[PDB]
């Protein structure tokens, strides 16, 4: 099962920058890129900010 | 915590770590058997760790106590984080001593400009990851409501306050959630959310504890 980044609130800037707003809990997830991300929201924000399309391999840390 | 300092030992005796295999959130001891944290930190089973200086070592002077009851605010909204407050009843009373002590709930809401202390074991870098073993501290002021609303248009409710610096550089971060914001000896904020950490014009957002004292007392009284 992948993940739903809509579950997190986002806001659009003046120049169209979409910003995902994340909670500050440490619940690490392991990306399909083999990198461990601090929580799922942060993986969502990374994909949006970098333009990547990393998925969640598994809820724990890689 | 980004941009803060290593707290002195026993400086923050009301700080707890919430553990479900590893540290995932902070919390604040308010009495011998009750902890306040963020609702988004909810898990079905939680071990509360008290009196910790270094979370990676067991020094013998900490206490590990399982949660017996976990009560999230009835109007918590998991999508916007409104009402992001939770109460944890400990399975047994903590033994209070020089390393394990409580913090007072707020007798009144904090005004804009009040200086507060934020603490936690969260990430210490804005870009990248770096988790300290030792508890970090940060002094930051409560911002005005208009200032907070203008940083996050349409995202700030009456149960939220901003605390930090518009210039960025210093803030709470992942792993700090649930942790305390104590101002003049009173718990006025719960670490909740933000746009990243320590970003310009985007201070951290915290649950406004002064709104919840009556609910806390009623819940505790009956449980
Ligand atoms: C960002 O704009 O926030 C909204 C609100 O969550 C996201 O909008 C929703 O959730 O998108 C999903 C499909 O992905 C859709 O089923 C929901 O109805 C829709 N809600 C609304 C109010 O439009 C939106 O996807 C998100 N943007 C990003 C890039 O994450």
């Amino acid at each position: 099962v992948p993940m739903d980044c809509s579950r997190y609130p986002n806001t659009t800037s003046e120049e169209g920058k979409v910003m995902i707003l994340c909670n500050k809990a440490l619940n690490p997830v392991c990306g399909t890129d083999g990198v461990t991300y601090d929580n799922e929201c942060v993986l969502c924000a990374h994909n949006l900010e970098q333009g990547t399309s990393v998925g969640k391999k598994h809820d724990g840390e890689c | 915590i980004v941009g803060g300092y290593t707290c002195a030992a026993n400086s923050i005796p009301y700080q707890v770590s919430l553990n479900s295999g590893s540290h995932f959130c902070g919390g604040s001891l308010i009495n011998s058997q009750w902890v306040v944290s963020a609702a988004h930190c909810y898990k079905s089973r939680i071990q509360v760790r008290l009196g910790e200086h270094n979370i990676d070592v067991l020094e013998g002077n900490e206490q590990f106590i399982n949660a017996a009851k976990i009560i999230t605010h009835p109007n918590f909204n998991g999508n916007t984080l409104d009402n992001d407050i939770m109460l944890i009843k400990l399975s047994s009373p903590a033994t209070l001593n020089s390393r394990v002590a409580t913090v007072s709930l707020p007798r009144s809401c904090a005004a804009a400009g009040t200086e507060c202390l934020i603490s936690g074991w969260g990430n210490t870098k804005s870009s990248g990851s770096s988790y300290p073993s030792l508890l970090q501290c940060l002094k930051a002021p409560v911002l005005s409501d208009s200032s907070c609303k203008s940083s996050y248009p349409g995202q700030i409710t009456g149960n939220m306050i901003c605390v930090g610096f518009l210039e960025g550089g210093k803030d709470s971060c992942q792993g700090d959630s649930g942790g305390p914001v104590v101002c003049n000896g009173q718990l006025q904020g719960i670490v909740s959310w933000g746009y990243g950490c320590a970003q310009k014009n985007k201070p951290g957002v915290y649950t406004k504890v002064c709104n919840y004292v009556n609910w806390i007392q009623q819940t505790i009284a009956a449980n």
